[PDB]
RNA sequence: GUAACGGGGCUAAACCAUGCACCGAAGCUGCGGCAGCGACGCUUAUGCGUUGUUGGGUAGGGGAGCGUUCUGUAAGCCUGCGAAGGUGUGCUGUGAGGCAUGCUGGAGGUAUCAGAAGUGCGAAUGCUGACAUAAGUAACGAUAAAGCGGGUGAAAAGCCC
RNA sequence: CCCGGCGAGGGGAGUGAAAAAGAACCUGAAACCGUGUACGUACAAGCAGUGGGAGCACGCUUAGGCGUGUGACUGCGUACC
């Protein structure tokens, strides 16, 4: 069974995101939790609070279980950006994007 | 076992029971036309046009629908000289089934 | 200095051909705590081969 | 439109491109390089070719019998009900019905009925001859379309 | 009935072995390489190697007419800061003959990738046997 | 009468990007440069009809002689042969007997070798 | 950088002379096809077995058409048994296109013949917006400077003691 | 109701004809960014296609030496205004 929890306007740019992600990807659930505890990129934090609520979801809603449970599923899209300006020298005037992410995990037993 | 033949303005080496596509054909779609110059038969042992044209070889067939190829693109384009045309064509073809080779 | 063309949406991918991060793989549990732990560190209730050190 | 004669930015020497009025037509909001006015589109028509049309249209009306001619019709008071009646007996629903000098309870029936449609002789135009299925028309009126066309 | 195409994977070749000694390199080459192209067959597929697999013998002993034994060119460039080396015919066939004859069908195969590989099938020798016995080479000439 | 313009509008660029499919990145993505991309396309085929015509005969006549100078002829003499050998018409395609029947092309070989005695 | 045969290589695979094969173009021929402009024979609200012939083209002239909005035809016609639009596919047209139909969508769309035009875009350093690139690079704003203990807190180098 | 910081966001439940309407809400194109699968790719040199073309993959019909995708190898080939 499925099950998936995911994260809206996550504010990380998504490139950095998916390099957590991606260490992740297709494993134990289990094994994925330890990768991400001792990642130290701001990223591993938004993606294990991801898992979690995900494994929750799993155990709470579905069959559960979580012993059997895979992160069989793992990408992260990107989400809008919120535009700002940088006052710069000589009266020139800078774009700059502040970025943010949608991430989703989907976690399951196949 | 086969022969060859002029017959599309193009020639064709062929055996019995196979289909060939010729070029365009008025000959009705069922009936039968009769190739009456082949240039070579041969099984084993062979006949060629000492001439052109065997002897008394000739080769049947059945035609076998009509059709038209799939469309090609004409395109024409002169770089720079603001011109160009495009351009569609199909061709028409007739195809024959083989049942002769009437040694 | 600044490029002549855009650089293809596959240059992008190949030059990040080495940015993967590389996972831990090295931490093991204490034989006295519950505990994870890196190897060569404490572990967060304070352990270190077994033995509680650290007492906070 | 709606702005002001100011150069939104200098000719030469910003990286932008020449401009010269927040108005161009090719500007967004404001421009329309050949903005339209009110304008009047009626045509001519010499007479004799609005006369000459007619009697074409007429004669064809004849020649396909959708031209029907009676003696006299008109109704009893102006209830579209009374004419529906009539013309449900005469085989009618699209129709003309151009009559001589016109009566009012006549024009007063037949404002509901949409797919009909009553004139006086010297009222009938081109296209309402077309417009429908048949068209009536009286003796009394004939006689003055008559005249009318000469 | 589109024309035939060898096809790679059921393609033949077979191994024959060539004594340079007295023959006119390049007289030679030609043969070599057209052999080495498959151009004898149903090459009839330029795009599939069909060449056979021919092994040079007594390379050291290619004859070459004219003066060129003594005089003929030789020459290439290490890319670098100026360096352009030249060799003699008699220093090449002095220092590794093999490359005589290598260097001299190389120029006469096509291109790139497939005449390249076409290149492979040729195994030279400087001296008079080579290693390649179980191959069953049967001899030809030109 | 104010024209809404675009769907007609996004009716052609699809048209174009739909014949550019594989082809690589932009060539294949951004209309303006898949819209040159299909033209030269176009001219390519255009030219690659009349080309394909000189390819297969080329390849044709390659193989001919392959196969003639196996039985000990050159190409050269092989045609002129054939076409003495009292008449005696047939493809340069057509003789593909060449790689598909080495024993009715020795025959034309024979055939033609005499016409030329 | 060989670099004054395109290269390999050639003593002929060079020059001269005679000869006969062959290769070779979108030329010429063959088979099928379309059209413009003429004119036979079959036969005229004529198109044809047709038939001779022509069919590179910027500027420019001429001819014939596609499609878009809106008026009428239309209180008709199609449509919640699914309109417009979006996205596939199939067949068709010389083309601009047309028609069908799966998916999406969920309220409008209109044949035909005519009528009118804010009718067709890749370029004007064009206008607006959206989104890429360089790049997870530069930088994070005076080189007066930090260290540790306790705290709160989900988290504390940066707050509080 | 559950994960979370009595968050942000999310998973269920439920309303509803529909949440393939959940407030950044009708339709929801394009550039541009991803996950997944077939095929290709680490001796290969250039407007990136086009002509020929193996192989693999998927559909064929009871084969028939076909359709679709991909595209080793190979001839030709210096974008548009
Ligand atoms: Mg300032
Ligand atoms: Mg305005
Ligand atoms: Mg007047
Ligand atoms: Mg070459
Ligand atoms: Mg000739
Ligand atoms: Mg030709
Ligand atoms: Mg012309
Ligand atoms: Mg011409
Ligand atoms: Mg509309
Ligand atoms: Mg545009
Ligand atoms: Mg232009
Ligand atoms: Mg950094
Ligand atoms: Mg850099
Ligand atoms: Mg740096
Ligand atoms: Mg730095
Ligand atoms: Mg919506
Ligand atoms: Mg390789
Ligand atoms: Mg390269």
């Amino acid at each position: 069974m499925e099950t998936i929890a995911k994260h809206r306007h996550a504010r990380s740019s998504a490139q950095k995101v998916r390099l957590v992600a991606d260490l992740i990807r297709g494993k134990k659930v289990s094994q994925a939790l330890d990768i991400l505890t001792y990642t130290n990129k701001k990223a591993a934090v938004l993606v294990k609070k991801v898992l979690e609520s995900a494994i929750a979801n799993a155990e709470h809603n579905d069959g559960a279980d979580i012993d059997d449970l895979k992160v069989t599923k793992i990408f992260v899209d990107e989400g809008p950006s919120m535009k700002r300006i940088m006052p710069r020298a000589k009266g020139r005037a800078d774009r700059i994007l502040k970025r943010t992410s949608h991430i989703t995990v989907v976690v399951s037993d196949r | 076992m086969y022969a060859v033949f002029q017959s599309g303005g193009k020639q064709h080496r062929v055996s019995e029971g196979q289909t060939v596509r010729l070029e365009k054909l008025d000959i009705a779609t069922g009936e039968t036309v009769e190739f009456a110059e082949v240039l070579m038969i041969a099984n084993g042992e062979e006949v060629k046009i000492g001439v052109p044209f065997v002897d008394g070889g000739v080769i049947k067939a059945e035609v076998v629908a009509h059709g038209r190829g799939e469309k090609v693109k004409i395109v024409k384009f002169r770089r720079r000289k603001h011109y160009r045309k495009q351009q569609g064509h199909r061709q028409w073809f007739t195809d024959v089934k083989i049942t002769g080779i009437s040694a | 200095a600044v490029q002549q063309n855009k650089p293809t949406r596959s240059k992008r991918g190949m030059r990040r051909s080495h940015d993967a991060l590389t996972a831990v793989t090295s931490l093991s549990v204490d034989k006295t705590s519950g505990e994870k732990h890196l190897r060569h560190h404490i572990t967060a209730d304070g352990y270190y081969r077994g033995r509680k050190v650290i007492a906070k | 439109v709606t702005g002001s004669g100011k150069k939104p930015w200098r000719q030469k020497g910003t990286g932008r491109a020449r401009s010269g009025s927040i108005k161009s037509p090719i500007w967004r909001s404001g421009g329309v390089t050949f903005a339209a006015r009110p304008q009047d589109h009626s045509q001519k028509v010499n007479k004799k070719m609005y006369r000459g049309a007619l009697k074409s249209i007429l004669s064809e009306l004849v020649r396909q019998d959708r031209l029907i001619v009676v003696e006299k019709f008109s109704v009893e008071a102006p209830k579209t009900k009374l004419l529906a009646q009539k013309l449900k007996d005469m085989a009618l629903e699209d129709v003309l019905i151009i009559t001589g000098e016109l009566d009012e309870n006549l024009f007063l029936a037949a404002r509901n009925l949409h797919k009909v449609d009553v004139r006086d002789a010297t009222g009938i135009d081109p296209v309402s001859l077309i417009a429908f299925d048949k068209v009536v028309m009286t003796a009394d009126a004939v006689k003055q379309v008559e005249e009318m066309l000469a | 009935m589109k024309t035939f195409t060898a096809k790679p994977e059921t393609v033949k070749r077979d191994w024959y072995v060539v004594d340079a000694t007295g023959k006119t390199l390049g007289r030679l080459a030609t043969e070599l390489a057209r052999r080495l192209r498959g151009k004898h067959k149903a090459e009839y597929t330029p795009h599939v190697d069909t060449g056979d697999y021919i092994i040079v013998l007594n390379a050291d002993k290619v004859a070459v007419t004219g003066n060129k034994r003594t005089d003929k060119v030789y020459y290439h460039h290490t890319g670098h800061i100026g360096g352009i080396k030249q060799a003699t015919f008699e220093e090449m066939i002095a220092r590794r003959p093999e490359r005589v004859i290598e260097i001299a069908v190389k120029g006469m195969l096509p291109k790139g990738p497939l005449g390249r590989a076409m290149f492979r099938k040729l195994k030279v020798y400087a001296g008079n046997e080579h290693n390649h016995a179980a191959q069953q080479p049967q001899v030809l000439d030109i | 009468a104010r024209v809404k313009r675009g769907v007609i509008a996004r009716a052609r660029h699809k048209k174009i990007l739909k014949q550019a499919k594989g082809y690589y990145g932009a060539r294949s993505r951004v209309y303006r440069v898949a819209f040159q991309a299909v033209i030269k396309a176009g001219q390519y085929a255009y030219r690659d009809r009349r080309q394909r015509k000189r390819q297969f005969r080329q390849l044709w006549i390659a193989r001919i002689n392959a196969a003639a100078r196996q039985n000990g002829i050159s190409y050269s003499k092989f045609i002129n042969g054939l076409k003495k050998a009292s008449v005696e018409i047939d493809r340069k395609i057509l003789a593909d007997i060449a790689v598909f029947d080495k024993v009715a092309f020795t025959a034309l070989v024979e055939k033609a070798k005499a016409a030329l005695a």
